[PDB]
């Protein structure tokens, strides 16, 4: 229904990104198995092509999603400024955090790094360990290592 | 995610082979006495801003150096995080209790949370201790007898505690 | 999986909520439902090597050409394995049944289909047609409620492949 | 609103699909017990002037301050604003009922509730407080599964209220 | 999207009075009738492909020129649109089924669907002509009694020509 | 209708000449025998429902095999109309009781009988268990003559089935 959708034009190529992320397959594989943390670094590295900069995206964002739902968590990435300047309504996302963008911290190139995992690698959540959070540590403690 | 029946049929599966009639009579029982489940996992819901407001009051009244400054729930912002988590750990529990397994919570609020509480120095103890207040406030919820039939539910106290137990021991 | 319980929790996950009186309403309805289902299922697994006899027979007494010599059917594996798939989707239809759902049945056979029915050449009508089989004989080896549960579940089934 | 019925027909579409078991089962888990639902609804419609009266005098009782002149409870405008208050909770309850879900519940009483009540002055315990006295009524005018709908309900209100 | 008693919720709401004896003791009854629904709406599901393929059969059959190339299904591709076409139609309608209310087919299914066809040089006639054959195996397909207890649904078959004919109408 | 007047009356109209006295003299000992067989017959009216019921799960008991998925009578309906068999077994020995003769069983059920079988595949054995289980008890609850003609009479309905 929403390649049709598409097809015919009454949705651009942002509302069909919308429509996906709303869907069950974008759920059942990055939200329903998986820490709300790793939930957002998804959610910023497909929809936005970035890592997340700062603790204070993670704050926010859990505190939208349990305030407003799923939608509007998805909703505040697709309709955000970012995306509109960045990829805009007929442009598909694309991993554009290896290249500097305005506005970035140091560190979102070293978290993008940590999340790509290559061209053959992917976000999968069938793997042995089940789709853990890859920066938690990284965005509260940028610089610093801490043993337990 | 899981629930009992997708458990054992996951088992089975990946043995190979039909479910035997041992595990279709333990998922016959839980279906037959799910009704008990529905009442508890209700009592958890419709109580749940008393169980989160009684567990805050004894946490803070036990453990002062959390509200002072430089403790770690000091300002509003972090006192509110503190209840937020409290409550989506009640959350969580209710799912995992309604499912009658623990996959849920395990998949969604405990799979990092000791990680994360440890990046942001947040005492992992004292959020097992308010796992545990939770618990109690819950545990005197579930076992009243206002508004539903009287009987036993022995098993679902059991399970329930030990949900809590897992929050608490995969946090602590 | 996705089932009742399952669908419930998620879409009460997905919103940030506890559960409601609406969700605990289809969880009722799934406790309840679920005895036809079980006694569906134990029927079925009863019965299960006889249905796979005669679901085999039956794509091949409808399809006569595939044990000709040169093609599919021909040979003691290709029957052999024949059954073993349709044990395979006899075995997640019970699976389906116990769980009150269409999780088993959309994961480990549907999701998937398309593609290694295409790259092996098998045709679904052949499975179409044996599940079709099964439809039948669960009428005279099931009756009564259980009987549109698994009916509606071998159907399914059949969708999926056509 | 939002029924069983329509949390179902959405979640099909959603997928594009149409409805499998497991849509049909809710909807039916619905459809079985829409009967305590609806004769629940009928007790405490029948009831309504004495649910009313009743809870506003409770919260006069509970809540002393807001009694007295100098405040918004004391006012006959007021009271008979209040009464109207109690009356459409009341309604949207009745509704909630017979919709066998929260829908009307929530598109009229939740959605929007802390703001609305926020931008002219109202403490949401008064209300809470009613509804307490409603759910203390209706435990006793309504009896086993009629019961247990309406202290759901009224509880899920309460709820989003508090 | 709404059924026949959010609808009536509505009309309630309008009015601002508490729902009636009479329309309750209805949609006590549309309660009672609801398992004979759920299987029309099931009957209508279990056989979509099927009901799909022999309409089209009947429809490319009496119109040769939609097949023919320079006809509006020609390549694979406008075949397929078609198909899904008529596979959607079929969808909405038994969710305006199970609803028990045309809200559900007339609220998304059929607001810009009307003049679409129009842009695009689609006939809309065909169209037309393709749910009433839809409608004619949807009626052949559900006054079968295999499988299923009998009874009486004439209703169930007047509500659901009513909603076959409707969509028929908005799309033409 | 074969009464042993009925049959004393078939005989004597037959030829031509009245009744003689071997006739009237057996119309007289059936007529002593009314009693203790009215009594029998009145007895096992008194207990009608227990005895029916234990029948049927004796009939389980004996034939264990069937109780699977198997038995033609698997399923509720099915084990009802097992007792409704036996109630009308039983309403049939109570008629023959007070008829002194094998009318009504010969008339209705003999008649007919093992083509029947046949046709609905219903194995005589499991009648015959049952009518032993009631020799079991019948010879408890009645006692010296009505015991006597009413175990004669199911002897004979023994043989029927056989
Ligand atoms: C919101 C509900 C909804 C509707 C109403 C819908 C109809 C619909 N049909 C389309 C194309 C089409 N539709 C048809 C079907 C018609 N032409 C033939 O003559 C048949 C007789 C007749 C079918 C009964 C065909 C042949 C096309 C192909 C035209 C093209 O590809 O440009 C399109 C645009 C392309 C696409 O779907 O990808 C839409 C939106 N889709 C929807 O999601
Ligand atoms: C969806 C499942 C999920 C949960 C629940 C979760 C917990 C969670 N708690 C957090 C912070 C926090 N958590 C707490 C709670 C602690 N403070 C006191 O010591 C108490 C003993 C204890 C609570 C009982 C506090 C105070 C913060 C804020 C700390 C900060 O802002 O630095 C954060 C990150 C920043 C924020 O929320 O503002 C997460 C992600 N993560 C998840 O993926
Ligand atoms: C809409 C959501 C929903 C609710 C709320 C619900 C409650 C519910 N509880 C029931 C019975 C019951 N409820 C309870 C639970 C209580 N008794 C125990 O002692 C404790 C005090 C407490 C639980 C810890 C028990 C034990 C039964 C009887 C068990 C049975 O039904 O066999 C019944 C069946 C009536 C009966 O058999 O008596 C219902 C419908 N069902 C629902 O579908
Ligand atoms: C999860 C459940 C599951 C299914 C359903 C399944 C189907 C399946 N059938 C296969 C082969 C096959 N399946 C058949 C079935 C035919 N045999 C008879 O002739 C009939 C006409 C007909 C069956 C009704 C045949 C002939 C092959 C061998 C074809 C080949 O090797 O290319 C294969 C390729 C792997 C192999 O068996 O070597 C798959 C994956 N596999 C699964 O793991
Ligand atoms: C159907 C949706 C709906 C709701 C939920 C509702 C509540 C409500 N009551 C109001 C007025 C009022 N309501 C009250 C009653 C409160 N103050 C005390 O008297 C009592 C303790 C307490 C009741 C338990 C009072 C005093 C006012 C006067 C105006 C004001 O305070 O804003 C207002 C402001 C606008 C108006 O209606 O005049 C709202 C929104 N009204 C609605 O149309
Ligand atoms: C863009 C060009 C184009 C192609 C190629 C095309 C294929 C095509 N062939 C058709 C008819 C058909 N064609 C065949 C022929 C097959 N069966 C046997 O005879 C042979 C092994 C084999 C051909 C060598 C059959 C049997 C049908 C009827 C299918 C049916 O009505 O079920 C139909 C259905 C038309 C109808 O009757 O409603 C299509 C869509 N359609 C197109 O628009
Ligand atoms: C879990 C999903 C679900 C299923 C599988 C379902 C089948 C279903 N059909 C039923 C009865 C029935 N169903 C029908 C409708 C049929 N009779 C005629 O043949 C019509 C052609 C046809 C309408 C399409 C009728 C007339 C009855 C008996 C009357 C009654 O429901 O009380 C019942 C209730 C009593 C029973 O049969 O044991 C169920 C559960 N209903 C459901 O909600
Ligand atoms: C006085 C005249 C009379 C007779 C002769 C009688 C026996 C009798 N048994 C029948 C079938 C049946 N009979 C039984 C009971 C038997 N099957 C089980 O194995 C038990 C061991 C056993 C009970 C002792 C059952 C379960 C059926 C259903 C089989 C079918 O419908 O094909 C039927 C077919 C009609 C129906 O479906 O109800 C009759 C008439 N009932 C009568 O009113």
């Amino acid at each position: 229904t929403a390649e049709s959708q598409l097809k015919d034009g009454r949705i651009t190529v942002r509302g069909f990104i919308k429509l996906l992320a709303k869907s069950e397959v974008y759920r059942s594989r990055f939200f329903q198995k998986t820490s709300q943390n790793r939930f957002i670094e998804l959610n910023h590295k497909l929809l936005l092509g970035r890592a997340p900069y700062d603790q204070a995206e993670i704050s926010a964002h859990l505190d939208l999603w349990n305030t407003q739902g799923y939608d509007a968590e998805i909703d505040s990435y697709v309709e955000s400024e970012e995306y509109l300047e960045n990829f805009g309504e007929d442009v598909i996302p694309y991993f554009r955090g290896f290249k500097y963008q305005t506005g970035q911290s140091a560190q979102g190139f070293n978290r993008l790094l940590d999340l790509y995992g290559g061209w053959a690698g992917s976000d999968t959540d069938r793997n042995q360990s089940g789709q853990v959070a890859r920066l938690t540590n990284s965005l509260v403690r940028p610089g610093q290592v801490v043993e337990p | 995610m899981n629930d009992v029946f997708t458990r054992a049929i996951a088992q089975a599966d990946l043995k190979g082979s039909f479910l035997l009639e041992s595990d279709l009579d333990k998922l016959a029982s839980f279906a037959k006495e799910g009704v008990k489940r529905l009442d508890a996992v209700a009592a958890l819901t419709n109580n749940a801003p008393a169980i989160i407001s009684d567990a805050a009051h004894k946490l803070f009244a036990e453990q002062q150096e959390l509200i002072q400054p430089g403790g770690n729930a000091y300002p509003h912002r972090r006192m509110a995080a503190c209840l937020r988590d409290m409550e989506i750990i009640l959350r969580y529990v209710s799912y995992a209790l309604l499912a009658g397994d623990a996959s849920v919570l395990d998949d969604r609020c405990l799979n990092g949370l000791r990680e994360t509480y440890n990046a942001l120095g947040t005492p992992t103890q004292s959020v097992a201790r308010a796992v545990q207040l939770m618990k109690d406030a819950a545990m005197v919820h579930l076992k009243s007898t206002a508004n539903v039939t009287v009987g036993d539910c022995s098993s679902l106290y059991s399970e329930a505690a030990t949900y809590f137990d897992k929050a608490a021991a995969s946090i602590a | 999986s996705r089932t009742v319980i399952t669908e419930v929790i998620a879409t009460a996950d997905s919103q940030g909520r506890f559960l409601n009186s609406t969700e605990l309403q289809a969880a009722f309805g799934r406790f309840e439902r679920a005895v036809p289902a079980i006694e569906a299922a134990r029927a079925l697994t009863k019965n299960q090597d006889a249905l796979v006899k005669g679901a085999v027979q039956a794509v091949f007494k409808k399809f006569p050409y595939v044990t000709q010599p040169g093609e599919k059917g021909y040979g003691d594996s290709n029957q052999a394995k024949c059954a073993r798939d349709i044990g395979y989707y006899l075995r997640f239809i019970t699976y389906s049944l116990v769980a009150s759902g269409t999780g088993p049945l959309d994961d480990y056979v549907i999701a998937g289909l398309r593609e290694v029915n295409r790259a092996f050449n098998l045709n679904p009508l052949w499975y179409i047609e044996a599940l079709n089989y099964i439809k039948g004989e669960t009428g005279k080896l099931l009756s009564g409620q259980s009987k549109t549960e698994a009916l509606l579940y071998i159907d399914h089934a059949i969708n999926a492949l056509s």
